[PDB]
């Protein structure tokens, strides 16, 4: 039911391309468990962009919610995120989160990949 | 939710005799009672519905008045069957029975 | 005019758990409201359990809140009894109980034939 | 003159089983293309008239009004059967109705950890009449202790919410229905609209 | 959204993380573990409940518009940065504290 992430090393300072990769493995991307990624800047917190289910439902954070999407798919079990036009604004490490298991009028993330830090600005 | 209790838990009657019972009702109510019958070793049947008014077919020996917190019904004879355990129970506490009471035919 | 019916006696061992059941016979089974029952060998009668179409399924007697659940079914017109744990005054047989109130949980004039429901090493 | 005639699907909220937002429009230009700038349908098909000649079928009123189901009960829109949505929340008239048109809206009312706006009633007295407002929502009284605002064993809630988590599956959904009526009895008559 | 930024401690003597915020009684809480180099984890949800793998000396506690755990024992181990996070039902997102550090000898 683990979860394992990858993404790109390192790139030039100033671009729009970025991109990440997750894999299951011990689970499916099909429903129960919405996919959500997660910022924080090096020195700093944690800082939600967003989450993501399966039948559309598509959500992202207030801020920076400009240039956000997510790709998810069936075919290799996998989810990734797409934000364009960075400009060194925040470089991070971006975890992957699920919800697990749903309760009443609460969530909490888990579990989580081991995390992909990339350079800045990609 | 009541300490709801029974005046008294048993009683002595002979045949016909003109009895009288009374449960204590301390929780003010406005006719919020039910009489309950049980024959021991048997399921329990009711005798009368609000405290006020009879229910099905049973003979109209069986009555009672309460209307506000005191709370009696009689019989006024006892011959053939009447001879078993009775309740009484309340509304406004949602269900909840009386202590019931023991009449033995003397 | 409707009778009720439900399940047997059982003299499962103490220390568990236990479940039985309550079949309806007529009318519509949802929107009544069914009631239960407890008649000590010793001991007078005494209260738990309602389900409701509103679905509360939860007016219990605090003597009992927490270690009884009634989860009854619609669909098989069934009521169901668990308990928490079986002890000594868990010796006392059970009744299912039917009235003429279209919801109320009120007053009740129908009943089951009983259920035996002792426990023992 | 064209009307809004389903432009009101695209709308944020089609209220609750109490208010039906209905519209009952006279007179306008409405033709089928109306109704097929949508695609996904669920229950598309209607008890009263078969869609293949509702060209033409021009009669004076429209009756029409839509609310959200959920997505276990969809059957009971018909006439004359057994359901909560439609023995105590709304019953169609069982003689001839114009439509209906049902679709899911998981996508748009569904939001995560609940969103209780949504509401459905619950029992009240005798059978309900067809084709008429419920919409008192003052406690109800199961019997003889009168209440007082409250909730008890006697003090009873007339409402409760579908909740609606999307994690739910083809059980739980917002299915967004419609119901038209085409009748005529009258003088009058709307645009009949192939010409 | 408030809590201490850093806090020191001696090892093996109890200490109190606390994370404020207004009518947080309300809501529940979920707080999470990191320390620097790799990923953290989740070690008290609904205030009262601990997953599998974590010991009971981590207990959460509500009281109002304030949250704390507690550290009974502490080592190198579990000398970390702690993190807040309340969940919403409102505007429906996640919302998160800053951390708070520990510190040892």
């Amino acid at each position: 039911v683990q979860l394992q992430e990858s993404g790109p090393g390192l790139l030039k300072p100033s671009q729009t391309l970025s991109l990440t990769c997750s894999v299951s493995g011990g689970s499916v991307s099909s429903t129960t468990y919405y996919w959500s990624w997660i910022r924080q800047h090096p020195g700093k917190g944690l800082e939600w962009i967003g989450y993501i289910l399966y039948n559309w439902n598509s959500s992202y954070n207030p801020s920076l919610k400009s240039r956000v999407t997510i790709s998810i798919d069936t075919s290799k079990n996998q989810f990734s995120l797409r934000l364009s036009s960075v400009t060194a604004a925040d470089t991070a490490v971006y975890y992957c989160a699920g919800f697990g298991d749903y309760g009443g009028n609460s969530f909490w993330f888990d579990p989580w990949g081991q995390g992909t830090l990339v350079t800045v600005s990609s | 939710d009541i300490q709801m209790t029974q005046s008294p838990s048993s009683l002595s009657a002979s045949v016909g005799d003109r009895v009288t019972i009374r449960c204590q009702a301390s929780q003010d109510i406005t006719n919020y009672l039910n009489w309950y019958q049980q024959k021991p070793g048997k399921a329990p049947k009711l005798l009368i519905f609000d405290a006020s008014n009879l229910a099905t077919g049973v003979p109209s020996r069986f009555s009672g008045s309460g209307s506000g917190t005191d709370f009696t019904f009689t019989i006024s004879s006892l011959q053939a069957e009447d001879i078993a355990t009775y309740f009484c129970q309340q509304y406004d506490d949602p269900l909840t029975f009386g202590g019931g009471t023991k009449v033995e035919i003397q | 005019q409707v009778q009720l019916v439900q399940s047997g006696a059982e003299v499962k061992r103490p220390g568990s758990s236990v479940k039985v059941s309550c079949k309806a016979s007529g009318g519509p089974f949802r929107k009544y409201a069914i009631s239960w029952v407890r008649q000590a060998p010793g001991q007078g009668l005494e209260w738990m359990g309602s389900n409701i179409p509103v679905f509360e399924a939860t007016h219990y007697a605090p003597k009992f809140q927490g270690r009884v659940t009634i989860t009854a079914d619609d669909s098989t017109s069934t009521a169901y009894m668990e308990l928490s744990s079986l002890r000594s005054e868990d010796t006392a047989v059970y009744y299912c109980a039917r009235g003429e109130t279209v919801v109320a949980t009120a007053t009740l004039d129908y009943w089951g034939q009983g259920t035996l429901v002792t426990v023992s090493s | 003159n064209l009307c809004p005639f389903h432009e009101v699907f695209n709308a944020t909220t089609f209220a609750s089983v109490y208010a039906w937002n209905r519209k009952r429009i006279s007179n306008c230009v409405a033709d089928y293309s109306v109704i097929y700038n949508f695609a996904p349908f669920f229950a598309f098909k209607c008890y009263g008239v078969s869609p293949t000649k509702l060209n033409d079928l021009c009669f004076t009123n429209v009756y029409a009004d839509s609310f959200v189901i959920r997505g276990n009960e969809v059957s009971q829109i018909a006439p004359g059967q057994t359901g909560n949505i439609a023995d105590y929340n709304y019953k169609l008239p069982d003689d001839f109705t114009g439509c209906v048109i049902a679709w899911n809206s998981n996508k748009l009312d569904s939001k995560p950890s609940g969103n209780y706006n949504y509401l459905y009633r619950l029992f009240r007295k005798s059978k309900l009449k067809p084709f008429e407002r419920d919409i008192s929502t003052e406690i109800y009284q199961a019997g003889n202790k009168p209440c007082n605002g409250v909730a008890g064993s006697n003090c009873y809630s007339p409402l409760q919410s579908y909740g609606f988590r999307p994690t739910y599956g083809v059980g739980h959904q917002p299915y967004r229905v419609v119901v038209l009526s085409f009748e005529l009895l009258h003088a009058p008559a709307t645009v009949c609209g192939p010409k | 959204l408030t809590q201490p930024p850093s806090v020191s401690v001696a090892p093996g003597k109890t200490a109190r993380i606390t994370c404020g915020g207004n009518n947080i009684g309300s809501k529940s809480v979920h707080w999470y573990q990191q320390k620097p180099g790799q990923a953290p984890a989740l070690v008290i949800y609904y205030d009262s409940d601990r997953p599998s793998g974590i010991p009971e000396r981590f207990s959460g506690s509500n009281s109002g518009n304030t949250a704390t755990l507690t550290i009974s024992r502490v080592e190198a181990g579990d000398e970390a940065d702690y993190y807040c996070q309340v969940w919403d039902s409102s505007s429906d997102h996640p919302i998160f504290g800053t951390g708070t550090k520990v510190t040892v000898l």
